[PDB]
């Protein structure tokens, strides 16, 4: 179509924003499942303790 | 169950120690009884020798 560099300018700018600005709430999210696995391994060790 | 485990461990150790007390107290008491009985036997035997 037409170049209309305005579109690509806004696309890159708002992309970099909407990604870096909100990488962090995702980075929060990785931990919950991992620690759930921690719980489900420790409850596995408890029976050996028995 | 992990919490239950240590309670059962202690409830076994204390019972084992009670068994320790009871049987070790019984043994030496029986030994003293045997000593007294042997002394009585010797008392009976010596006077028999003297009467003979």
């Amino acid at each position: 179509i037409n170049l209309t560099l305005i579109g690509q300018a806004i696309a890159f700018a708002f992309f970099v924003a909407f990604c870096m600005k909100f990488v962090w709430p995702p980075l929060i999210n990785a931990i919950s499942e991992r620690q759930r696995k921690i719980a489900d391994g420790l409850n596995a060790a408890e029976k050996a303790k028995a | 169950d992990l919490a239950d485990a240590q309670a059962q461990v202690k409830q076994e150790l204390d019972a084992a120690k009670a068994q320790a007390a009871q049987l070790i107290e019984q043994a030496n008491r029986r030994a003293a009884q045997l000593i007294e009985e042997a002394r009585t036997q010797a008392a009976a035997e010596g006077e028999r020798i003297r009467q003979q």
